[PDB]
């Protein structure tokens, strides 16, 4: 038996830590299946550690106040990575590394509170030009697109650097909320998804998130 | 941030250079990543283009459209010597005309400028006027937490936000775009202020003090005064027409009054503004 909170249609009006929950949960998730199937990236880490996902998660998350929509775009973040940069696959060994730097861009390109890098390299556990160098690949890799906004991956993908092929391959007006509909999109999906308490960090918060149907 | 003018290799068109160093305790400027992000989604003909970024070692550069001088250059230029003075109403049409265009376009992409100023009007020898520096914009389309930030000038500031309001809209671009006309009318600054105080005053000195029913919401905002000497209304054209040559008609006056009012909620939106009669010319 265990309960069972009914979240909001609005992620903001949600609790920060059930988020960290309900994207923490999608996070392993992808990292059980991605491993259920080489070269180096910076967010690889030399092995597992010992740290969990999710009480990594919060910790970044209190003492450097992470706002939500920055929490939701660190997990929309991962798509537009893994669609972008081939080598950079979600696993339990590129996680961390990846949501410390995740989370600390997100902050910066989109809010008005923001800490300095040395802060947030406390925080998360690593030396500051670490996390400088961590900061600087993410953002080449992506070429500053960081807006979480519909067509965004997109024209991530095309702007991407383009191998000439001998045959040739292949605006927001009328669009609604003018094409932020990202963060919302995500945030249903993952109640969707891992919102039952049956995705593998159960350890964590023993909690069934249903959103209003 | 340092800037040069360089220009293409491959082509001889000309730029601007703008240098971000790379490697602090912050490592790369917010301000760098807040600009080159949003310029990437701002492709419009009254909006300086970022051409491209360079990155390298612990240097970043940013290559925008080299444009020559500005609208606050651009006026010095004409009477540097001679005082204030304003333009020829025909050109203060066009350049009006040229910042709700481009400013327009942000606001319907969901972002608002922040920190808009005669400065930060690009011009080129063409005439064309460009909205520049989005270092302080920022994407309201996303729901995060306002707050307000250090701007070097408060003239073209909104009263509702030197009141300490952290949850204005894209009103505040259009309070800033009735100052830039008034500026450009009588060639000099509508609001001199020397600092919030002072601002607030000299705002609420020809605009008269806020009028709680016709603003009610100004009671929340966190620097409010219940108990202000309170005023009425100086009346514009006794402001501006003593120190323009040219007689302010009735549209460009009720244009500026749809600009300038005290209530954000009240004010004109640049889809409206670029649709007031004072434009009507343009039509058709
Ligand atoms: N496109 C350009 N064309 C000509 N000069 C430029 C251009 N961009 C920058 N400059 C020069 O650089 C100067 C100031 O650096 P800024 O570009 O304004 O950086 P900024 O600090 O982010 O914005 P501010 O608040 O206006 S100083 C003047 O605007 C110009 O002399």
């Amino acid at each position: 038996g265990i309960p069972k909170v009914i979240l909001p249609a609005d992620f903001n009006k949600c609790s920060r830590t059930d988020l960290v929950v309900l994207i923490s949960r999608m996070l392993v998730s992808l990292i059980a299946i991605n491993e259920n199937s080489i070269t180096l990236t910076r967010y690889h880490s030399k092995i597992p550690p010992n740290i969990s996902i999710f009480n990594y998660f919060i910790r970044l998350t209190k003492f450097s106040s992470l706002e939500h929509c920055v929490l939701m775009t660190s997990l929309y973040y991962i798509d537009l990575l893994q669609t972008v940069y081939p080598d950079f696959t979600l696993n339990s060994l590129t996680a961390h590394r990846f949501l410390l730097t995740a989370t600390t861009v997100a902050t910066k390109g989109l809010c008005d509170s923001f800490s300095t890098n040395a802060h947030y390299a406390k925080v998360g556990g690593v030396r500051c030009h670490e996390l400088n160098i961590l900061e600087n690949d993410f953002l080449k890799r992506v070429n500053y697109r960081i807006i979480p906004r519909d067509h965004n991956i997109t024209l991530c993908s095309i702007e991407q650097k383009q191998k000439k092929f001998v045959i040739d391959k292949n605006s927001y007006v009328n669009r609604p909320k003018s094409g932020y509909n990202v963060l919302d999109k995500y945030y249903r999906r993952i109640v969707q998804l891992v919102g039952s308490f049956n995705a593998s960090p159960d350890k964590s918060r023993k909690v069934d998130y249903v959103l209003p149907p | 941030a340092t800037v040069y003018k360089g220009l293409n290799k491959t082509t001889g068109v000309y730029v601007a250079l703008k240098e971000v160093k790379l490697d602090s305790e912050e490592g790369t400027p917010s301000t760098a990543i807040r600009e080159i992000s949003l310029m990437k989604e701002l492709k419009h003909e009254n909006i300086v283009r970022l051409y491209d970024v360079i990155h390298t070692e612990n240097k970043l550069t940013l290559v925008f459209e080299f444009m020559d001088n500005d609208l606050k250059k651009y006026m010095d230029s004409r009477t540097v010597g001679n005082t204030p003075r304003g333009l020829e109403l025909n050109l203060v049409k066009y350049f009006q005309w040229q910042l709700l265009q481009g400013l327009a376009f942000c606001h319907e992409n969901k972002i608002l400028h922040r920190d808009l100023k005669p400065q930060n009007l690009l011009i080129n020898k063409r005439g064309q006027l460009k909205l520049g520096d989005f270092g302080l914009a920022r994407a309201f389309g996303i729901p995060v937490n306002t707050f307000s930030s250090e701007v070097v000038t408060l003239w073209y500031r909104a009263p509702d936000v030197l009141m300490g309001s952290r949850t204005y809209s894209t009103s505040i671009d259009i309070w800033s775009c009735g100052c830039i006309l008034a500026e450009m009318i009588t060639g000099k600054p509508l609001f001199p202020g020397t600092n919030d105080e002072e601002q607030l005053k000299l705002i609420f000195d020809i605009m008269g003090t806020p009028n709680e029913s016709l603003w009610p919401s100004v009671t929340k905002l966190p620097k409010y005064n219940p108990n202000i000497q309170q005023r009425p209304p100086r009346d514009l054209r006794q402001v501006l027409q003593p120190h323009t040559k040219e007689p302010l008609d009735g549209n460009l006056m009720d244009f500026l009054h749809g600009l300038l009012q005290l209530n954000p909620d009240m004010r004109l939106s640049a889809k409206q503004a670029l649709h007031h009669p004072w434009f009507a010319e343009y039509y058709h």
